[PDB]
């Protein structure tokens, strides 16, 4: 077929090859664990003798030759164009069965695993192909688990290719198992392999899932609900104050969270929108809330540094004044009577607004809402209610 | 009444578990029965621990702690693969152990710690790694052999402990014999130091080991040296540089503390005469010119630069003529040391007479007389006050004549007055005259 | 340090206490089985489990037999439990026979004969402490010509058609040692020199007398009582593909021992008086 | 991460990631352990050890990582050093006796004065702002006293709770509840951190009646699975070894 | 190449003077926001004395331009800390480091 003889003249025993491959898989199938121990030993001896005879007759090189001849075709569609359509459908199955047979032939036999050391380099050259990645990975794992020599052939480029398999094919625990087998074999650690795997995988922090401790953050809000709409009898300007009685900077290993500002509901439901019910998210961690921490303006989980007189993260005895105007979308703050040099504009006014404070453990705060509820330390800005 | 004892508690618990359930994991069964046996054989703990118990004074506590830390590093580094950094760590730790004082002061603790076992395990790993790939990390073999040689020299009991592990060393005796500057750093050197100056160990030496050494020596005479011919040294049919080492080992095996172990000497002589290829081309008997002609040929090679050097760091230039000459001197020395004692000949033992007759047939008197008659080349001074020095690492050495004299005294014997006079005239007066001429302060 | 070593050898090694029979009797008790929720076949006793573990280890396929301290200790314990060893009467001797037949029953009812066959088969003709312990256990369970044990061994051998057992027996026979006049002369030379190692010099001549005696006592007990079937099996193993003539191997070893004894006699022919070491070697 | 109780693929991938983290630092790769200290921190390890709702696979993996990064290197050295008895001859050595007081009653194993030479404990502070590379020798430092207290408290809770045979063991199974905890306890005991009243309390936990100081059921009588039985056998082996070492030291004292 | 913006004010007078040990709690985070080091996690203050190149030079002068009791966030350009090679296994090559540093005590 490679030499381009016409299709019907060339005969490919596709069904015979598939059936023979399945029968050989059954022949080299490992013993079952529910069998009695003597049967275990007998079946293991028979399998080992079968593997030894196959290796001595060179049944492994023939499988490799068939595999190499089958990989010349890029895809099943291309192989179906060259050969017949039935061969096109059977091409993937035959290719997987060949790799399974190779793995079954080399598994558990140290001599075969040692003789596969020379061909390891050729094997890992097609790991990137999705058509044979699982089979190549299984064969590589079976070789590396039992061949101490094989680790001496595996090099830095092969380790990089195995690592890049995770980047290109996504998360797969079998690649991790192969990498684990690379590090230690038969109680002996390959320190060069350990160093290469560490220095090539860990620093990226882009493939393996990351872990950290996060302080819990809760939200306090009053009952008031503030909204703007056409033909609505609500004033457009509002103003309230927050007082910080006490705040511990580091109650735990992480920094204490303390943010104040306004949040917006989704639509007309009385439920805050766009944020998780529980976790480390607070005011300003979504696009439905707007917050201030004393140094940065928080919105959409993004913080930008804003200048102010005597900048400081919120301390004990701090008076925070928040101003919300709905005539033109605008939220402004003022710390201790000194106006901060930043404000929000052109935010969505479809939903309702309400004051909110987000915090971690270790705060002591009071809502100075005005009137009977509170007394404003600083007199409200003109036109603000 | 409770158990009131950990022993009784274990004895009840293990049996109760075993009779309660059929344990499926073999390791659990093994651990439980090991523990039960330990409870029922409490004297076993003492009989096992006491051999590994040592006592030291308070003044050496810090030094012992340092040695134990170094030994722990070397032990823990058995679980990692051989590499550059591991090589460096082995080397620094072994050197620290050598420099440490308790290593010399307390050999019994050193032996109880199993230090030689760990060092030889490192050596086995290095040698086994790449059997077809010759030898990798060649400085482990050197450092480990040096450590083991010093360990042998420390005490006699350590020497016997190292002698226990003899067959493996002789099997890998051919690791670094051809390469120079490795003297005292090959497994053959470890074996020689293990059998050195110990009558008990020399008598405990077996025949198969001597057969192995003799076969290696016969190969060194039949086949050339692959590494030397690869580096470009002229090709000759035999391998003097390794033959000399294999002959030195047999010398140490047969000769000990001034006398000669006849049991180990007769076997060596019989094996050497059984395989005549061990005697070098001059003495093979197949048209061999003879020892006297061979050493003249070696001298001529020494003057010739082409055959002496490879002719495509100074020690790498193996002076071929000096190597052949040293090989012949070592062979003659070994045979002379294997010669029987004269008191046994007085007693009239037939075997000793047979051995002496064999040696006399192997080496004629005239050849020895001629080699003794051969003289050196005296260094001389030029105009400038700088004495020119013929290279001692090359050329004919007095040590070569020393073996000739030993053989002549031990085998042929000087018992005839005119024979003594003739020997004196031909070879002994010129040497003394040269020594007297070399008595000036500058030449001294 | 010298006192620690000397005290060890002189007192701790020499201290002797007997516990083997009690340990085996406690290990053989089925403990509260009806109270336990067995709900099926009788659970194997701890001794049965130990024998099964040791038998599976031997049956496991492997190139060489590794020394196992657990087997080394427990085979000795089981052999001591079996033997547990002036004129006696008929009833006294018959009580001794009956007690021995029960002390042997406690082990051959749990598969000890199959273990001692499997270990010898896996030994592959290599002399070792494991083989010595297995031979001692076999002798202990076969003392007196135990017909049940002989039948179990013969049935096991015929049923699984093991040629490795007989091959290992022949290899052990070949590996058995005899008198060595060269070693004796070297020991005499060392003693004349004056630095004497009695622990080392003595063992070199007749390397393993106890091992040879145990190996041949096992073979005698295997045919004890005129067991015609096993006597013929030792000569020709009909079922097995390969046959080894144990009888001819024994005859060959006898011929080698005779030559060794004759050579030793010739060495003492001229000498009027025999030294104590020579007397010990003769014995 | 407690949500991973229902995402199977993420749980499997993270368990294998933890196993890889252990493998890269296995067998005394102190530089790799120092590197991994950045990714898996002390507060995360302590939280994973203490937490009760963690999945069993992640719990076992984090226990193994904590053992491997910090406490494995010294434990291995002391285990290799265990079967050797080099005792200096000092006043403390001479004062040692076989039995504590006049009556021939066995003392509690482990507790007492031991003068045999043992490996030194040395740890390195993991910091990535320092430039010096001398910190790469020695395993990273950990709060051993806090770990000891938490281990004792957790064992005390687990023994009491497991005896009631609840349907919700930590990690989902008795094996997941007990094997990592006993493994950490065994590693700490091998290291030798436990001393005096802590050893007394943990021996009371192991067996109340026998180690009673001069109903309640210990770990030995609670009908535990085979993997935990193996760990119990290891602990009892260590206790026997301690008794043998005490005997050897008393013999040297009399000598 | 180190910009410092204060997070909490200090006394403003007791600057670090030369040959003096500085007691600091620091929290190191990459530019993307992933934390790689923190002394508060180890729960022991960090000690380094000035001018002897123990710590990275960015952390050197960023702490030197500070005052006692002041908390500030220190941005280090790559060339001052692990310029091209990076720290093997922790910091990737060519990385900008952010440190939250508090100067507890000077002795």
């Amino acid at each position: 077929l490679s030499k381009k003889a016409k299709a019907s003249t060339v005969d490919l025993p596709i069904e015979s090859v598939s059936l023979s491959l399945q029968d050989l898989i059954g022949y080299f199938h490992p013993p079952d664990e529910h069998l009695e121990h003597e049967d275990k030993q007998n079946r293991l001896r028979a399998l080992k003798n079968r593997q030894n005879l196959f290796q001595e007759e060179g049944m492994i090189n023939l499988v490799l030759e068939c595999i190499d001849r089958l990989h010349v075709y890029s895809s099943a569609a291309h192989f179906a164009d060259v050969a017949g359509r039935e061969a096109g459908e059977s091409w993937k199955s035959i290719l997987n069965s060949l790799y399974e047979l190779l793995a079954a032939l080399i598994r558990g036999n140290r001599k075969n695993c040692a003789q596969f050391s020379g061909s390891l380099d050729w094997l890992i050259s097609r790991l990137e192909r999705l058509e044979a990645s699982s089979g190549i990975l299984e064969v590589l794992h079976c070789v590396l688990v039992e061949s101490p020599e094989a680790l001496n052939i595996i090099k830095e480029g092969h380790i990089k290719s195995i690592i890049s398999l995770l980047d290109k094919h996504g998360r797969n625990h079998k690649v991790l198992d192969v990498l684990c087998s690379l590090c230690v074999c038969h109680g002996v650690a390959v320190r060069s392999n350990q160093h290469l795997i560490c220095d090539n995988l860990l620093p990226g922090r882009d493939l393996l899932l990351q872990t950290r401790l996060v302080n819990h953050v809760s939200s306090m809000r009053p009952n008031i609900f503030l909204g703007v709409s056409e033909g609505s009898a609500q004033y457009k300007k509002w103003y309230y104050e927050l007082m910080v009685d006490h705040t511990e900077p580091f109650v735990t290993a992480e920094a204490t969270h303390l943010r104040v500002g306004w949040a917006s509901t989704e639509g007309y439901s009385p439920y805050p929108g766009g944020g998780e019910e529980w976790g480390g998210n607070g005011v300003g961690d979504d696009l439905f809330s707007y917050g201030f921490d004393g140094l940065h303006l928080w919105s959409g989980c993004i913080a930008r540094t804003v200048s102010s007189p005597n900048q400081h993260l919120l301390r004990t005895d701090d008076v925070i004044s928040c101003c919300l105007d709905l005539s033109a979308p605008s939220i402004s703050f003022r710390i201790n009577g000194q106006p901060v040099q930043g404000m929000f504009e052109n935010f969505n006014i479809d939903g309702l607004f309400f004051p909110v404070v987000s915090f971690s453990a270790g705060i002591k705060v009071r809502f100075l809402l005005g009137g009977r509820h509170g007394e404003f330390k600083f007199l409200p800005p003109p036109g603000y209610a | 009444k409770k158990s009131s004892t950990l022993q009784q508690l274990i004895s009840e618990t293990m049996v109760r578990w075993a009779q309660e359930s059929v344990i499926e994991d073999p390791e659990l069964v093994r651990a439980m029965f090991v523990l039960l046996h330990r409870q029922y054989d409490g004297i076993g703990g003492l009989v096992r621990a006491l051999p590994k118990t040592y006592t030291i004074n308070g003044v050496s506590v810090e030094d012992t702690i340092n040695l134990l830390a170094s030994l722990g590093q070397i032990r823990s580094l058995l679980s990692v693969r051989m590499g550059k950094e591991e090589e460096k760590l082995m080397i620094r730790g072994l050197g620290d152990i050598m420099n440490n004082k308790v290593f010399y002061q307390h050999p019994n603790l050193m032996r109880a710690l199993g230090m030689h076992e760990t060092v030889m395990e490192v050596m086995v790993n290095v040698l086994g790694g790449g059997e077809s790939k010759e030898i990798t990390f060649p400085k482990m073999v050197a450092n480990c052999c040096r450590f083991l040689c010093y360990f042998c020299r420390i005490s006699r009991q350590n020497q016997k402990a190292m002698f226990d592990h003899l067959s493996y060393l002789l099997e890998n005796s051919s690791v670094g014999l051809a390469s120079p500057a490795m003297r005292g750093s090959t497994p053959l050197d470890v074996a020689a130091a293990s059998v050195m100056d110990n009558n008990e160990l020399a008598l405990a030496l077996r025949e198969p080991d001597l057969e192995k050494v003799v076969r290696y020596l016969a190969g060194c005479g039949l086949q050339s040296c692959q590494m030397l011919v690869s580096k470009g040294y002229p090709d000759i049919g035999w391998n003097p540089v390794e033959g000399e080492r294999y002959l030195d080992f047999l010398r140490f095996a047969v000769f000990c503390n001034g006398e000669s172990v006849e049991e180990n000497a007769n076997v060596v002589v019989r094996l050497l005469i059984r395989r005549p290829e061990c005697f070098g081309p001059a003495l093979r008997g197949e048209g061999g010119n003879g020892l006297l002609a061979a050493m003249e040929e070696a001298i001529k090679i020494a003057e010739d630069p082409s055959r002496d050097g490879p002719s495509p760091e100074e020690d790498d230039t193996i002076h071929m003529g000096n190597a052949i000459m040293t090989f012949y001197s070592a062979l003659i020395d070994l045979l002379g040391r294997c010669a029987p004692e004269m008191h046994l000949i007085h007693a009239g033992k037939g075997e000793a007479i047979r051995i002496r007759s064999i040696l006399r047939s192997l080496i004629p008197l005239g050849d020895l007389v001629g080699v003794i008659s051969i003289a050196f080349q005296m260094p001389t001074i030029a105009k400038d006050g700088n004495v020119v020095e013929p290279d001692m690492s090359a050329g004919f050495c007095p040590d070569h004549k020393a073996a000739m004299v030993l053989f002549l005294d031990r085998v042929y014997g000087i018992e005839v007055q005119d024979f003594l006079l003739h020997l004196l005239e031909v070879g002994f007066l010129p040497d003394l005259r040269a020594a007297a001429s070399l008595d000036t302060a500058a030449l001294s | 340090n010298l006192f620690l070593q000397g005290y060890e050898k002189s007192w701790i090694e020499t201290e002797e206490h007997y516990f083997e029979d009690k340990l085996i009797e406690d290990l053989a008790k089925p403990g509260a089985e009806p109270p336990e929720e067995d709900e099926g076949t009788k659970r194997v006793d701890p001794l049965h489990q130990l024998i099964l573990l040791f038998s599976r280890t031997a049956l496991t396929e492997k190139c060489k037999l590794e020394e196992d301290f657990l087997y080394m200790a427990y085979a000795d314990i089981m052999a001591k439990s079996c033997h547990d060893e002036e004129v006696k009467s008929f009833e006294e001797k018959e009580m001794e026979k009956q007690k021995l037949l029960y002390q042997q029953a406690r082990l051959h009812d749990r598969g000890a004969a199959e273990m001692v066959l499997q270990t010898i088969s896996a030994s592959k003709g290599e002399t070792g402490p494991m083989v010595a312990a297995t031979l001692k256990l076999g002798i202990a369970i076969l003392n007196g010509g135990n017909s049940t044990v002989q039948q179990k061994m013969l049935d096991y051998l015929k049923e699984k058609k093991d040629v490795g057992f007989f091959q290992s027996l022949a290899g052990l026979m070949q590996s058995c040692s005899v008198l060595d006049l060269n070693a004796f002369e070297r020991q005499n030379k060392a003693e004349g020199l004056g630095m004497v190692t009695e622990e080392g010099s003595g063992e070199k001549v007749l390397q393993d007398d106890e091992f040879t005696c145990d190996l041949f006592r096992f073979l005698q007990l295997l045919c004890e009582g005129h067991n015609s079937d096993f006597q013929n099996y030792l000569r020709t193993q009909t079922g097995n593909n390969t046959t080894v003539n144990i009888i001819i191997s024994t005859v060959d070893y006898l011929l080698r021992v005779q030559e060794s004894i004759s050579d030793f006699y010739w060495y003492y022919s001229g000498k009027d008086v025999i030294d104590e070491q020579g007397q010990r070697n003769f014995s | 991460i407690l949500e991973l109780t229902e995402q199977e693929e993420l749980l499997k991938f993270h368990y294998h990631t933890l196993r890889l983290y252990s493998a890269v630092c296995a067998l005394g790769n102190h530089r790799v352990a120092h590197a991994l200290c950045s990714h898996v921190d002390e507060p995360q390890l302590l939280y994973a050890i203490e937490n009760k709702y963690m999945p069993g696979l992640l719990r076992a993996g984090y226990y193994d990582l904590l053992i491997d990064i910090h406490l494995s290197s010294y434990a291995t050295a002391r285990l290799m050093m265990n079967n050797e008895y080099i005792v200096p001859m000092t006043e403390e050595t001479k004062s040692i006796t076989l039995f504590p007081d006049e009556n021939k009653k066995h003392g509690l194993p482990g507790i007492g004065l031991s003068t045999s030479l043992r490996p030194r404990m040395q740890f390195s502070s993991p910091s990535f702002v320092s430039i010096s590379n001398e910190c790469y020798q020695y395993s990273p430092e950990f709060p051993l006293d806090i770990l000891k207290s938490k281990t004792i408290q957790m064992l005390t809770e687990a023994v009491k709770e497991g005896s009631l045979h609840a349907r919700d063991p930590v990690g989902g199974t008795t094996e997941f509840l007990f094997v990592p905890l006993i493994k950490l306890f065994y590693t700490l005991l091998i290291m030798g951190i436990f001393h005096n009243e802590d050893l007394k309390h943990i021996l009371q936990l192991i067996e109340p009646s026998v180690f009673k100081e001069a109903p309640k059921e210990g770990l030995l009588q609670m009908k535990l699975p085979e993997p935990v039985k193996l760990q119990m056998c290891l602990l009892l082996q260590y206790l026997c070894d301690c008794q043998v070492r005490h005997r050897i030291e008393a013999i040297v004292a009399f000598s | 190449g180190v910009e410092i913006e204060t997070i909490s004010p200090g006394d403003g007078r007791t600057f670090p003077k030369k040959g003096q040990t500085c007691v600091v709690h620091y929290t190191g985070m990459l530019q993307n926001g992933k934390k790689f080091d923190s002394s508060r996690d180890r729960n022991k203050p960090f000690k380094f004395r000035i001018g002897k190149q123990e710590v990275i030079k960015g952390f050197e002068e960023g702490a030197a331009q500070m005052s006692l009791g002041q908390r500030a966030k220190l941005t280090c350009t790559p060339d001052v800390a692990y310029g091209a090679t990076g720290h093997p296994g922790v910091i990737p090559p060519n990385a900008t480091l952010i440190f939250d540093v508090e100067l507890l005590n000077l002795e």
